[PDB]
């Protein structure tokens, strides 16, 4: 499993988009080598030396970071919402690898539920990415604000334990952006918004009655949440849909989704592969935790 | 236990295990679910009043704005909060009264299940009213399968003390119903203002001109 993965371990490079595109790898490589515990199959020695890579990732990170705590791909381009989350989402998971500075993780928080959230808790998009590739399944646009909102608030729920101290309006934000989840889940058409919004309502326990009912039957098979057109987005939902039948405490439903994922041979990889890569890894170090 | 006309019928046995279970719902689920989700309506309204504040902060993207143009952003800005802060009276009034209302639901509901579990007990099975789950936790629910018992129930037979609880519980859960609308059309009432201050930060921040963060401002109302 560990012999596959040498390639994940990528030196930093680029603007603010390219920085966690090239970032990605490294820090979620080092999270499930941790977790798994395969330092001693992929080599101990070469731990220290992926802890600075991703150091030298974070560091680089903050050239983007604007006055406003938010990250575009230049200085002088309108931040993204969408970047500042995923910054958020990347810094939350490597707090336990590098030192990660807290006023500059709870700052893009602050300024995510300030700037971004409307009053009826739906997340806001004004200045796209221009590498379309790493947002993933949020491509499509098909159901922007519900597939958006709960990409957010995921990056929320990881950061509340950080930021609850420094950002007042944090526990609020997660409830208000997760009644308009929970009010639209019924309605959701693709796949892909069902599992990444199934993830985010289970992360705070309201993932239950007719919306469990709806999140379970759209798995083709019972082993994925499958959607007629991207294999790579395919992987990433079923890796949303595992991280909440683990949160759920599923143990039943569980063993065929892990199946279906170590089946498709997922490495990781270059284009394309930022969202894929990310949730692949994280969802089956989770799946090893518990 | 009393003597009675009738034999107890399936659809006797099956409302019984209906209106246990209904309250056994609202005394540990629907209660609470009402009770925090009113008084969440009270903490959105504030939030945006605290939000707009901050917004006002920076009038002091928003740097580009001349003397008279932040004077005008300014006024839409009080102007929000007045029809914000118009309904924050209504919302916590409701959060209040769902701080009492909570405990008179779910104490009567707890009761009426104490006393409706000893009226199954050889006991009554209720494996088919967790399979025919439908979510509904409503006091119209409760009021139905307290309707649907008045039909089948034979007049040997059981006392009807539970009764009492049960229908005291119906009552409060409309009570506190009535508290979670009354807090709904006050938070919707609110977004209209919070929406066109919204729509103004957002045009002053991509440095649009006045009249354009007007023209936003009025569309979102």
């Amino acid at each position: 499993d560990a012999e596959r993965l040498k390639h994940l371990i990528v030196t930093p490079s680029g603007a603010g988009e390219q920085n966690m595109i090239g970032m990605t790898p490294t820090v979620i490589a080092v999270h499930y080598l941790d977790e798994t515990e395969q330092w001693e199959k992929f080599g101990l020695e070469k731990r220290q030396g992926a802890l600075e890579l991703i150091k030298k990732g974070y560091t680089q990170q903050l050239a983007f970071r604007q006055p406003s705590s938010a990250f575009a791909a230049f200085v002088k381009r309108a931040p993204s919402t969408w970047l500042t989350a995923y910054v958020v989402k990347v810094f939350s998971l490597a707090v336990n690898l590098i030192a990660i500075d807290s006023q500059v993780l709870c700052g893009a928080v602050k300024w995510l539920i300030l700037e971004k959230q409307k009053p009826d808790g739906v997340f806001q998009e004004d200045a796209p990415v221009i590498h379309q590739e790493m947002i993933g399944g949020l491509r499509n646009n098909n159901e922007k604000d519900m597939a958006l909102t709960a990409f957010v608030l995921i990056s929320l729920q990881e950061a509340k334990d950080i930021c609850e101290e420094q950002v007042n309006s944090l526990p609020g934000s997660i409830t208000k952006a997760g009644d308009f989840l929970e009010a639209n889940y019924m309605n959701l058409q693709r796949s892909y918004t069902v599992a990444i919004a199934g993830y985010a309502l289970a992360q705070m326990g309201r993932l239950k009655g007719p919306l469990l009912n709806k999140f379970l039957t759209t798995a083709k098979d019972k082993n994925r949440w499958e959607d007629p057109g991207k294999q790579l987005y395919n992987v990433e939902a079923t890796s949303y849909a595992l991280l909440a039948l683990l949160q759920l405490k599923d143990f039943d439903f569980v063993p065929p989704v892990v199946r279906w994922l170590n089946e498709q041979r997922y490495y990781g990889g270059g284009y394309g592969s930022t969202q894929a890569t990310f949730m692949v890894f994280q969802a089956l170090a989770q799946y090893q935790k518990d | 236990r009393v003597p009675g006309d009738k034999n107890l019928t399936k659809e006797g046995a099956a409302a019984l295990c209906k209106m246990k279970h209904l309250a056994d719902k609202v005394a540990e689920k629907r209660s609470q679910e009402l009770k925090d989700r009113t008084q969440n309506f009270a903490g959105y309204i504030e939030f945006e009043l605290y939000r707009i504040d901050y917004w006002l902060e920076k009038l002091n993207g928003y740097a580009k704005l001349s003397d008279s143009d932040i004077e005008k952003v300014k006024e839409i800005f009080d102007k929000a909060k007045d029809g914000i802060a118009k309904q924050l009276p209504e919302a916590k009034k409701a959060g209040e009264d769902a701080e009492k209302l909570h405990t008179e639901v779910k104490e009567a509901a707890a009761n009426a299940r104490g006393q409706d579990l000893d009226d199954h007990k050889s006991a009554i099975d209720c494996s088919s009213t967790g399979y025919e789950e439908n979510y509904d936790w409503s006091a119209n629910a409760l009021q139905v399968a307290l309707n649907s018992w008045e039909n089948v129930k034979p007049k040997c037979t059981m006392t009807e003390e539970w009764q009492t609880h049960y229908k005291e519980t119906v009552k409060k859960l409309k009570e506190l119903e009535g508290a979670h609308e009354k807090g709904r059309r006050a938070h919707d009432a609110m977004l209209g203002y919070a929406n066109t201050a919204y729509a103004v930060n957002t045009k002053v921040e991509q440095e649009k001109p006045l009249a354009e963060v007007i023209a936003a401002a009025k569309e979102a109302g």
